[PDB]
Parts: structure tokens; C-alpha cells; sequence
């Protein structure tokens, strides 16, 4: 029951410049004068990997860019050249009592220029319209900052109720994000509406995205 | 060179047990030491137990004991986790790991009284769209499946460049996964694209080819 | 008395001290294990042997106390020699040198040997095919070497070690480091 | 019979077959060079006494070719540490050991031991700044290791090795190996 | 006492192909099952760099594209992505017996697209005309090929006395060569003829390239 | 680090004997064995021999034997080889090693009686050549001097890239070096364009700017 924990709780890292991530134990496990840490490094839909063990000792495979340092109860993983590929989530761990314990996470995200999003919009299909029902799906593609303001408006009129999120982790390439938007409605409530409104207000311009279709047009 | 294969994902109720299988191959199979991680939901990363393939010799944390029995088959090749009196804090993705070096792929634990559901699948094409730029988006919404995961994927795989996938919307305790693809518009109506939805848990395959409309 | 035993004593004493400080062939050296175990008893009975004659008092409060302290010591190590048997259930926990223990998964099964030092580093080199770890000859290994070896000592210290770096020299041999990255209480 | 001077003989050699193989301490492994060394003239000239007596011929006609033994391999060995002595004008070349040496450059002088396998790569292992190399304790090291050592023989070769890969681990240890890059025959 | 020698003399090799150089031992050491064998690199102008050591061991710092191996008297050197940086010699050496001999040296040079030269030149000088000398030079630039026949006619007359010709080695940041031709003389010669031309015939084209001037033009 | 710096180059008549020193830096002397090594005609190298600094015990080669002498300076941490009757095959580029890792700049010893001369200096340009396009090449030949590391620079150094230097030539005993660089019409005569010629072995250098004319 040994606690640890990590000052930061995310990085904004531009391209070439210094990330770093601290952590701090409660006991000083000084066995023989040598102190233990693991730094760890997990994506999405991976298992985690290896990077540091033993507070110094680099593990094979692994870049220079990653430096661990630290003594006592202070311990500091340090990477100097940060590139577009590390996006990924840091991990912590003792390796020294039998209740071995793992740190919270620290999420590393990386900077780069504004983009705005690519809008694009999707009426009903055939087959559910048939079956009952109806989903209009707006897609905001490759935009920085990920702040979005996503609305729906039917017939002019601002509709929040009935709207699914769903947002992307940040891209390994681009460092972009993408956005979906599902407005779902009834089978009845869709064929006395006939203008359809999405509009995307972004921290890049003064002048909200907007896109729309009409239900007689498809 | 090193395999930890798992067994796949599984769906039970509360109370019930269940046995985590992993298989390896590259090495003798006893000699080094097994370990067991949980992961529950969010990224929180967690030590279950170690145990010595060759003569037992298992070591337990004070809060998992109990709730766990670690073995082995040298038969097989195999190391197996039974999962005793699951309750709902138990739905994770349980793996093994050796050396803190090599993992398996993970093995989904659902804990819940739920039904297991096949997806219904409806294509998104741009119809309509009058877009003289020289792309075209085209997508799917797959809707109403249970439980996780499911694969969805374009051209059998083929079609990967482009496309954008998004993390599932549970609702009504059914899933709603998103999916969204980008072509040149040279690509249609000439060229032939598929949505491609596979679901094992309900043995369902979906193959829908996109057409305008 | 003859002036021949007496040669043939002073002759296997050269033997004992040139040739036994080798642990690199298996049987050679546990005969030495053995007649060093059996050295304990015998001293013991010899000075006991001595403070029932008692005359002239050089017999007498004299191999008393230091029959209590070779008839102390002994058991005191025979206890930590058993309960070292008890954790690794191996017959290499009665040998007469030391506690420690290292073991070596090698052709299938494992290699335990014992061990003086429990460090933080263990080097390993492999010479025309064989293997020779901590001042022990380990039977024969290509570079196929394992990724985690153990040490175990009664009482804490299951430390697990790690290969940290091998390397390849002309046509045969090679080097490694163990780096201990585990530590186990009991 | 006088059973205090026996047991005190059975003392001293559990407390020699115990201490007597580290080279760690040199104050302590000095001495067991000296010890080791006089027992050649000891045992020559104790089986020398079953010719002064010769009882029976059957019984004192064996330390005849047994006192022809050794007084046969200690002069065909005092000749080659002799020699070991002459190419390496070193007081180690006469350990009655070895015949090979060690040579190791360190804060500015030379340090020479005793050696006795002459192989192709040879291992070291920084302690806490302390160097040990192949069984001795060399003194002070941190990681301002050195890119040349070399092995001595009495006449086979000189032998200098190169540092081919070190690596530091927790702040203070480390590992290194000498692959042996050259051989040069005197 | 003991001869070693390498084969391949001259090689050309493409970008991204295998180049292999061989060397053969006389007298087969073999030290205890191990043969001893060092491979060496040169450049111009520098100190010869180690590649290899006892006949498979990589000197830390260089590049694992070098690799070699060998038994009892066959080595063999290989180097498989061949860049353009790759020019120079290399070498063989012992390190057994105890004159540690040295083998001979084989040349690398690199294979690239074929190049016409760019050709200039230059008249006597007013300082070497004060003296009471002449001289005019001709410069050949940035061609690949290094089979170009240069020639110092005037009036019709091949002028084959007092001409020198300078070639550089092979460029290591483009494969080409450079080559310069001197024509020496007297003022009392110079002062005869009204044109003189150099003539450069290459072998992209089947029109040689000729530069020239007048000693009134200036 | 590793440094050995060596004391230059030197010139001699035959039959003469002189002293090669090298200077080592960077670790402790009384260390690594030294190396001794002949690189002739530009493209052999040889081995001399070795010398250990601690124990003045010397080993030479075969037919080096009465002909060269290596000794050390553990004050000075200075290394040196004695020459003997130095004859017209002896003019060489000799090296000096520890580990066949780290080598010295090599010092260049000529063998010759002729007389060391200065160089002579001419500009070459265009002159009157109404030469105004993107290809504008200047130059410089060197003529007379002896024996052979003459430098020519461009600009202090400042035209590091376009520079075309040949190998030296002899004629008549003399040495000749030509050299040039390949500048756009721009800088030309808008800009000063000195060549930086300096010859050690006369103590001389002399800087001269090209004039258009
Ligand atoms: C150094 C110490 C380390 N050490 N670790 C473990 C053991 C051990 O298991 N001993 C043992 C002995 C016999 C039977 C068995 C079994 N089964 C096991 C030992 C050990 O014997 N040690 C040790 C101590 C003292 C001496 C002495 F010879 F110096 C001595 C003796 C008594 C009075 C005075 C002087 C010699 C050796
Ligand atoms: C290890 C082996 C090789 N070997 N290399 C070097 C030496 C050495 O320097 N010995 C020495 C001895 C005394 C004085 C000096 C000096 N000055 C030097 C030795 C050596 O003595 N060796 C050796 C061989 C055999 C035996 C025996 F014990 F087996 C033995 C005894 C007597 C009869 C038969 C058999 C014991 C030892």
C-alpha cells in the first residue's frame, strides 16, 4: 500500500521542445542505496510497454530521447527531442515491495498550427427510414483546437435533445482531431420537419461552418 | 518470437467464475515467471498476482486474494486465471506478462445481465450532395450491437488509408459505433466499396456494398 | 607411530587447497562439500573427548568452553540450513558455505548451484559453448540464454534479474549482464 | 592421549576449507600463499623420514618413489614461476598457484594479480565504485574504466584485450567485458 | 612472413546494392577455434578508421551496414545498403603472428547517371607576362564520367609539350570528378599564335565541348 | 577524449637521422601500449612496431631492426621515434596509435637536399572576358614551391563549398598547385575575392585578391 503520484496530469508539448513528467513516493526504498521506478508507456488499444526500469537503466529498443533521473523520493522522466509520435500515456511503478503499485497516468498531447474542421453531413438512409427511425450524422474532420461547438438546428430552430458525441483520440500523423455527431429521431417526427441545419462554431474564424439538405432533395 | 495468445472476450452474469486461458510459445514454458494485470475501466494500470509455472510457489497482493486462483497446465503450454464471485467492479481487460517486457493482447471481461445483440447496419452516402470538390465522403453507421468489440472495416480491409473510426455511444445498453471514409471523387461511381461489420459474439457478418442514391 | 601417514596427510593437504577451489566440473566438488560437512562432528566429539580426562586441569575448563561454542555455532547454521531447504525444497540448501542460491533455467529443466554474494550485477560468459555464470560451470548453452534468472535466500531476497545486454564474440562465444530489476520479500 | 591438541587441529581446518578461497582481501589472501608454499618442503622431507628408518622394505620402499614424486614436480614448477617472474619482474610470480598474471591499469600505477584461466573475453563488474575483474578485489573504480588490460605468461604470449562494452546501472555500478582483440608471443 | 590478399582490386557498385570484397589468408590462423582478422577504412587525406575486429565484431560507432565474417582462411567484408558515402579503401591486418602484416587495399567507387563537364578557361596572366612567361588553364566541372580526352590544338597543331593534367578524387556528396589541364610556356611563344582553343571530348554526346580566345580579345 | 599531437612535418638530406615526437593528451601515460605505423607511396601501410610506457621493453618487426628507436618522456607524456640514415624511400606519412582506435594526424617526412623556395602567386579571372552569366569561375595557380603542404584558402575559410582543388604536380624538381571556385555573377567584381596561400615549410603566406581587369 505504498502511494505514488505524478504532478502533472497532462503535457501540451510543441514539436522539439523539453517534455517532462515528475513523481513522487512516499517511502524512499533506498535498498542497498539503490532506489526502483518503472516508467511506462500505454496506447489506445494496446497493452502498455517498458520504457525505464530501475530509475536509470534505459530499456532496449527505446530512444535516447527518454533520460529517467531521480534519487530518494523524487523521480523524473525526461524527453528532450519530442516528436509527432509520442502521444501516448506514462505510468509509474515501484518494482520493490510485494504489493506492488502503480502511479495514475500522465497524458501527453502535442502542439501544433490551427486548423478548421472539414463539415460534412448525411441524411437518413433508405433502410431505416423503412424499418422506422432516422440518424443525421455530421463528421467534423481535422481540426486543432479540439474545442468544438457542435449544434442542430431543425427548421431553424436549435435542437440539443436526442445528439450522441463521439470524438477521436489525437492522430499519430497529424496531430488532428475528428468529430462525430448523431442526432437520432422518431420515424413520425422526421417527415413533419424538412430542413436540416448542422453548424460548427471553431476558435479559427468569427464565422460558424454551416451545412444543411432539405428531406425532399434525397 | 514470444506469444501470450489469449482466449477472446466473454459475457457473464454477476456471481458467476470463469477461466482466463493464455497460451505462449517461443520459449520452454517453465523457467520464467508469470503475471497478471486487470486494467479497469479508464488507464489505470494494476499487479494481481505471480506465480512460478514449474513448482507453484503463488504470491497475492492483501486485496485481490480470494478473488482469484492462478495455475497452470505444462501439458499445454497454458496459465489460467479462474475469476471467482464477478461482480460489476470486475469488467476489465485482463492479460498476462512475463518479464514486464512481453504482454498479451488482452482478454475482455463483461459483467453484466445483458443480452447479447447482432448489429444492424446502414450505409451513409453522400446523396444529394452536389459537391464539385474533388472528394467525396462515405460512411456507415453501425447501430444496435452487444457486447464489445466489433470490427469495422472497408474493402475487407483494403481500405484503410482515410478512414476515421470513432469510440461507440452505449445507449439503452446497446452500442453505436461511427465510421467515416474519404475518397477522390474519381473513385465513384466506377470503383466498388464495402462496409465490412463483423460481430463474434453474436456470430454476426455484415458485408453491404455503398451505391448513389 | 610411522613416518608414512604422516607424509600421505601432508600430501592431500596440497591436493585440498590446490584443485577443491574450483566449482567448475559437478563431480568433483561436492565430494569436497561432503568432507567439509563431516568435519563438524568430528571435532565436536574429539573435544568432548577430552574434558573427561580432565587431569592436570589443561583438560578440563578449557575444551569445555570451546566445546560449547563448536557444539553452539553448529546448530545455530544447521537451523538456517533447514530453513533454507524449507522455501527452495532443493538438497543444495546443506551445503556447508553458504545460504544463497541461484537458479538457471537451462535444456529444459533448471540448474540451481549456490551462491556467495547477492549483488546487483551478475555477469554471465559463454566460452566455445559453454556456460560459466557466478564461479560455476553451468553445462553447455549456444547464445540462446534465458531473459530472467533468479537468486533466492531464506528470509526476503527472491530477487529476479533481467538481460540487459548480450553481445556475440568470433564464432562461439559471447558475454551478458544480468541487471536485477525485481525484488521479492517472503 | 592428549585429545586437546587434536581437536584444535580439526578447528583450524574447518576455518581454513571455509576462508581460504576469496581473493577479495589481500592481508588475507597473502597469507594462504605463504601457507600453501611451505608445504612443499615440508612433505619432501617427510617422507624422506620413512628412508632414515626402513623397516620393512614392502612398507619403506613405497616413500621411496613416493618422496621421488615430489621432489620431481617442485623443481620442474619453481622453474616456470621463476620465469613468469623473469618476463614480468613481479613478486606474484611466485604464487604456487598459477603461472599466468593479470595487469590492469589504475590511478596511475599498475595493478598486477594472479590469473588462472586465460580465455577470450574476461568480465568486469563495478560494485559501488569498487572494481572486481575475475576474482580479485582491485580497489577504487568508478566508471573511468580502461580501453586496455593485459594477460602475461611465462613464455606463451602477451595477450591485450579491449574494452569491447560497458554499461553503467544505478548510478554508481556497472558492467564491462575485455573481448581479446590481439595475441603477441615474446 | 605471412601473406594475406584481397581480390577485388577496383569496385562500382549502385545505391542500395551489395558490395562484397574478399581476403584470402596464407597460413590459416587459428587461435584456439578463433581466427583473428581486422577490416580498415581510409579516406584521402586522413588516418585509416576501424571497421572490424577478430573477424565478426563491429567497433563501436559503426554504421551495422558493415559486416563481415569468415573461417580458417576465407573473409569476407559486405556491406549491403551502399551509399554514396561509401568511397574509400579498405584494408586487412592480422593481429596474430608477430609481424602483424597488412594485406593490400581495394578502392570502392560508386556508380551514378551519366554527366557532361561544364568547361571553362583562363589566359596568361599580367604578372606571369611581366615575368616573361605564360600559361593558360582548363577546367573540366561536375562530369561523372572519368574517360574524357582533352586536347590543346591551335591552328590545326596538337600541342603535346608542356601539357599537365589534375584529377580529384571522387566527390563524396555527388560521385563526380574534376579534372584540370595546364598548358606552360614562354612569352616569347605565346606571343605567336592569335587563338588558342582547348578541346574537351566526352562520351554523352558526339560533340566535344571547346572554349577559346584571342590574346587581342582583352 | 583520446588526442595525439604530433610535431609536423619535416624536411632532411639523405643520410641523415631525426626525431618524430608525439604528444598524447586526454589520459594517463604510463597506460596503452604505443604503435608505431609507415604509410608509404600513399596506399601501403606497414607496421614498425611497439613500445610499452611504464616498462621501456620495445618489440620491432623484422627490417626495421637498427633502423628506427622508440623511446618516451613520462614527464612530457611524450612519445618518440628516432630515424636512422634516412635514404630517398624512407619519405613517408608515419602514424602513431594506441588501440588501433585512436591515430594521430601523421607527420610527413621528406627526404630530399634540394632547396625549400617560396611560391609565386597568379590570380586567374576573366578579364575583358564579358563573362556576366549565373556561371562566373575564379581561380588561383601557385608555382615553385617545396616539398609539399602548400594550403590555399578562399576567403579565410569563408568560401567553404564551389571549390575545386587539385592534387600537386612536379615539374623541374618544383612543385605546382591550381585551384578554383565556381561563383555567381552577383558577387563578382561586386565583392573582393582573396586567395590565402600559405607554405610552412618557407615561412611564407601571402594573401592575394583577384582584379578584374
Ligand atoms: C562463515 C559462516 C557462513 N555460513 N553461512 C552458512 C553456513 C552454514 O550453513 N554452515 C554449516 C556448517 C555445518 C553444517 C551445516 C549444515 N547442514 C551448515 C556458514 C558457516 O558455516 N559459516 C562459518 C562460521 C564459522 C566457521 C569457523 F570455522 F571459523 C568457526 C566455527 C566455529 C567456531 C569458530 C570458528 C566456519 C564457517
Ligand atoms: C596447479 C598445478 C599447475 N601449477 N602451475 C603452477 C604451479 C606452481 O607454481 N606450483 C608451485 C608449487 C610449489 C612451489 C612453487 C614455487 N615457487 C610453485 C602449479 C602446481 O604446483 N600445480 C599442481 C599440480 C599438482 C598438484 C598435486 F597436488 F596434485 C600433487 C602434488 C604432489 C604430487 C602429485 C600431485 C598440486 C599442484
Amino acid at each position: 500500500d505504498i502511494v505514488m503520484t505524478q504532478s502533472p496530469a497532462s503535457l501540451a508539448v510543441s514539436l522539439g521542445q523539453r517534455a517532462t513528467i515528475s513523481c513522487k513516493a512516499s517511502q524512499s526504498i533506498d535498498y542497498d542505496g539503490d532506489n526502483y521506478m518503472n516508467w511506462y508507456q500505454q496506447k489506445p488499444g494496446q497493452p502498455p510497454k517498458l520504457l525505464i526500469y530501475t530509475t536509470s537503466n534505459l530499456e532496449s529498443g527505446i530512444p535516447a530521447r527518454f533520460s529517467g533521473s531521480g534519487s530518494g523520493t523524487d523521480f523524473t522522466l525526461n524527453i528532450h527531442p519530442v516528436e509527432e509520435g509520442d502521444a501516448a500515456t506514462y505510468y509509474c511503478q515501484q518494482n520493490n515491495e510485494d504489493p506492488y503499485t502503480f502511479g495514475g497516468g500522465t497524458k501527453l498531447e502535442i502542439k501544433r498550427a490551427d486548423a478548421a474542421p472539414t463539415v460534412s453531413i448525411f441524411p437518413p438512409s433508405s433502410e431505416q427510414l423503412t424499418s422506422g427511425g432516422a440518424s443525421v450524422v455530421c463528421f467534423l474532420n481535422n481540426f486543432y483546437p479540439k474545442d468544438i461547438n457542435v449544434k442542430w438546428k431543425i427548421d431553424g430552430s436549435e435542437r440539443q435533445n436526442g445528439v450522441l458525441n463521439s470524438w477521436t483520440d489525437q492522430d499519430s500523423k497529424d496531430s488532428t482531431y475528428s468529430m462525430s455527431s448523431t442526432l437520432t429521431l422518431t420515424k413520425d417526427e422526421y417527415e413533419r420537419h424538412n430542413s436540416y441545419t448542422c453548424e460548427a462554431t471553431h476558435k479559427t474564424s468569427t464565422s460558424p461552418i454551416v451545412k444543411s439538405f432539405n428531406r425532399n432533395e434525397c | 518470437e514470444v506469444q501470450l495468445q489469449q482466449s477472446g472476450p466473454e459475457l457473464v452474469k454477476p456471481g458467476a467464475s470463469m477461466k482466463i486461458s493464455c497460451k505462449t510459445s517461443g520459449y520452454s514454458f517453465t523457467g520464467y515467471t508469470m503475471n497478471w494485470v486487470k486494467q479497469s475501466h479508464g488507464k489505470n494500470l494494476e499487479w494481481i498476482g505471480l506465480i512460478n509455472p514449474y513448482n507453484g510457489d503463488t504470491s497475492y497482493n492483501q486485496k485481490f486474494k480470494g478473488k482469484a486462483t492462478l495455475t497452470v497446465d505444462k501439458s499445454s503450454s497454458t496459465a489460467y486465471m479462474e475469476l471467482l464471485s464477478l461482480t460489476s467492479e470486475d469488467s476489465a481487460v485482463y492479460y498476462c506478462e512475463v518479464i514486464n517486457t512481453y504482454w498479451g493482447q488482452g482478454t475482455l471481461v463483461t459483467v453484466s445481465a445483458a443480452k447479447t445483440t447482432p448489429p444492424s447496419v446502414y450505409p451513409l452516402a453522400p446523396g444529394s450532395a452536389a459537391q464539385t470538390n474533388s472528394m467525396v465522403t462515405l460512411g456507415c453507421l453501425v447501430k444496435g450491437y452487444f457486447p464489445e468489440p466489433v470490427t469495422v472495416t472497408w474493402n475487407s480491409g483494403s481500405l484503410s488509408s482515410g478512414v476515421h473510426t470513432f469510440p461507440a455511444v452505449l445507449q439503452s445498453d446497446l452500442y453505436t459505433l461511427s465510421s467515416s471514409v474519404t475518397v477522390p471523387s474519381s473513385t465513384w461511381p466506377s470503383e466498388t466499396v464495402t462496409c465490412n461489420v463483423a460481430h463474434p459474439a453474436s456470430s454476426t457478418k455484415v458485408d453491404k456494398k455503398i451505391v448513389p442514391r | 607411530q610411522w613416518n608414512l601417514v604422516i607424509g600421505f596427510l601432508f600430501l592431500a593437504w596440497i591436493m585440498l587447497l590446490q584443485f577443491a577451489y574450483s566449482n567448475r566440473n559437478r563431480f568433483l566438488y561436492i565430494i569436497k562439500l561432503v568432507f567439509l560437512w563431516l568435519l563438524w562432528p568430528v571435532t565436536l566429539a574429539c573435544f568432548v573427548l577430552a574434558a573427561v580426562y580432565r587431569i592436570n586441569w589443561v583438560t578440563g575448563g578449557i575444551a569445555i568452553a570451546m566445546a560449547c561454542i563448536v557444539g553452539l555455532m553448529w546448530l545455530s547454521y544447521f537451523v538456517a540450513s533447514f530453513r533454507l531447504f524449507a522455501r527452495t525444497r532443493s538438497m543444495w540448501s546443506f551445503n556447508p558455505e553458504t545460504n544463497i542460491l541461484l537458479n538457471v533455467p537451462l535444456r529444459g529443466t533448471i540448474v540451481t548451484r549456490p551462491l556467495m554474494e547477492s549483488e546487483l550485477v551478475i555477469g554471465a560468459v559463454i566460452i566455445r559453448g559453454h556456460l560459466r555464470m557466478a564461479g560455476h560451470s553451468l553445462g553447455r548453452c549456444d547464445i540462446k540464454d534465458l531473459p530472467k534468472e533468479i537468486t533466492v535466500a531464506t528470509s526476503r531476497t527472491l530477487s529476479y534479474y533481467k538481460l540487459g545486454a548480450s553481445q556475440r564474440v568470433g564464432t562461439d562465444s559471447g558475454f551478458a549482464a544480468y541487471n536485477r530489476y525485481r525484488i521479492g520479500n517472503y
